[PDB]
RNA sequence: GGAUGUGUCGUCGCAUAGACAGCCAGGAGGUUGGCUUAGAAGCAGCCACCCUUCAAAGAGUGCGUAAUAGCUCACUGGUC
């Protein structure tokens, strides 16, 4: 209908066909196309495959969409790496589990234009840091 | 609140706060500036309001007791007959006399969870901390 | 510190601001009066392990710890100070503020850090050498662990008046 | 109970290393933190505040949204 550009931040769940909570109406009122990201995003999730990739999307005019699918914050295949489905309540005074620090090399090489550090040590320890708020202690620190 | 058996009536008269006007078991303590009387609900009131404020929990020292039984007759009879029955209990909170000390919380706890204790009070009141040292 | 008056008459002071005094050396003792300004400054500065310096308004500097203080308990200020000029090697038995060290484990679980004991009544370490303060480390305390005064540390040479069990900081439970 | 009324004493802090305020720009990536939830993603309630870099930037404070997004400050630098 019109011609007013938009820059829109979302999430969205990967392989599935989102309902009516989730978009809808929720970027599609500027002014986009449904029906290729109903078909071009649920293909991309046969990539990375179950987990909550982030998604932005950026909306010109006319029928006019052009998106970018990120890297999926890992707290899915984490809180799997312990034995809860659905995390801690209070980080300290109920926890979850204990990650080695080989798994933390799959947050900081999947995510190489995402954690803005340069070194190795900063990259893990930054989602190592997060590693703390889900409610779970480093099997790592000095020495070891 | 009220106690358990004792004498069962009263009277009163005034002048100076004895002890204790020193800052024992907590860091904060709010203290009295008027020779009021002071009552079971009064302070229960102060009880229940700090203890909104402080959460879970803090920790809270009422330094004073009702002991007092205060009567008043029989609403609509001429004196005499009697001394009126016991209407309700009294502490008898004279002035520099330091009514509550907490701590286990900080400061803005303290002048807040005091702020609206005290305006729940016949009297005008002071806050502050500690260093009243004769004996701890 | 410093004085200048000692009668029985207190119009050259109070509200020209000093405070009524005493301060004994035990075969020494004199009365006197202390400007009050000085005096709050510095004994919250060094409190009641202070020690300090008395040059009176004559010339005879004195080693002086402070001992009793008596205030206006409604105006809430001090009104008078009771000395002790100190010695040599023997003291008396200090009056010390127990602290508390660390970022302790016994309020992480829903505790509380609680000195059942604000100060300690211990013993002699000589006058010119002593604690100000104390440092407890709370840290191995959980939930339901107290501090008794044998487990209270030292500096060396000196006694504890306290008896040995009885609680000082003392974690309490929620709510 | 409330008040930058107006005089007096005193505490405390801040800056000749640029201050309180005026205007200028960031006010950041993990991270919708986890819990909770019809959705809470800074902000309805329950335990916690960890890192990436920096001239600086804190699971942040308000108005907000059913929830988003979005507007201001805590700090940071130019000015005076």
């Amino acid at each position: 209908m019109r011609r007013v550009a938009g820059i829109v931040k979302l999430q969205l769940p990967a392989g599935k066909a989102t309902p009516a909570p989730p978009v809808g109406p929720a970027l599609g009122q500027y002014g986009a196309n449904i029906m290729e990201f109903t078909k071009a995003f649920n293909a991309q999730t046969a990539d990375k495959g179950d987990a909550i990739i982030p998604v932005e999307i950026t909306i010109y005019a006319d029928r006019s969409f052009t998106f970018i699918t990120k890297t999926p914050p890992m707290s899915y295949l984490i809180r799997k790496a312990a034995g809860i489905g659905k995390g801690s309540s209070t980080p300290n005074k109920a926890k979850v589990g204990k990650l080695n620090w080989d798994q933390v090399l799959e947050i900081a090489k999947t995510k190489m234009p995402d954690l803005n550090a340069g070194s190795v040590e900063a990259a893990a320890n930054t989602v190592a840091g997060t590693a703390r708020s889900m409610g779970v202690t480093v099997e790592g620190g000095p020495n070891a | 609140k009220r106690t358990k058996f004792r004498k069962q009536f009263r009277g009163r008269m005034t002048g100076d706060a004895k002890g204790g006007d020193y800052v024992a078991f907590g860091d904060y303590g709010l203290i009295a500036m008027e020779p009021a009387w002071i009552k079971s609900n009064q302070i229960e009131a102060c009880r229940i309001v700090m203890s909104r404020h402080f959460r879970r929990g803090g920790k809270i020292y009422i330094r004073i007791f009702p002991d007092k039984p205060v009567t008043k007759k029989p609403a609509e009879t001429r004196m005499g007959k009697g001394k009126g029955a016991v209407e309700y209990w009294v502490s008898v909170v004279k002035p520099g006399r330091v009514m509550f000390e907490v701590a286990g919380v900080t400061e803005e706890q303290a002048k807040e969870a005091f702020r609206l204790a005290g305006h729940k009070l016949p009297i005008q009141t002071k806050m502050v901390k500690r260093e009243v040292y004769d004996e701890a | 510190m410093e004085l200048t008056a000692k009668p029985r008459t207190p119009k050259q002071k109070l509200d020209e601001s000093m405070i009524a005094a005493v301060a004994y050396n035990k075969e020494n003792n004199v009365s006197f009066a202390l400007d009050r300004k000085a005096f709050d400054r510095a004994f919250r500065q060094q409190s009641t392990t202070g020690l300090f310096d008395i040059t009176v308004e004559g010339g005879e500097t004195f080693p002086a710890l402070v001992k009793a203080v008596q205030m206006d308990k409604r105006k809430r200020a001090p009104i008078h100070v009771d000395f002790y000029m100190v010695t040599y090697g023997e003291p008396v038995e200090v009056s010390v503020p127990v602290h508390t060290t660390g970022r302790s484990q016994g309020e992480v679980q829903g505790g509380l850090v609680d000195i059942v004991v604000h100060n300690l009544q211990i013993v002699a370490p000589g006058p010119r050498r002593i604690p100000q303060e104390l440092v407890v480390d709370v840290t191995k305390m959980n939930i339901g662990d107290h501090i008794t005064a044998g487990d209270i540390k030292l500096p060396e040479g000196c006694t504890l008046a306290a008896d040995p069990e009885l609680t000082v900081v003392s974690v309490l439970p929620p709510r």
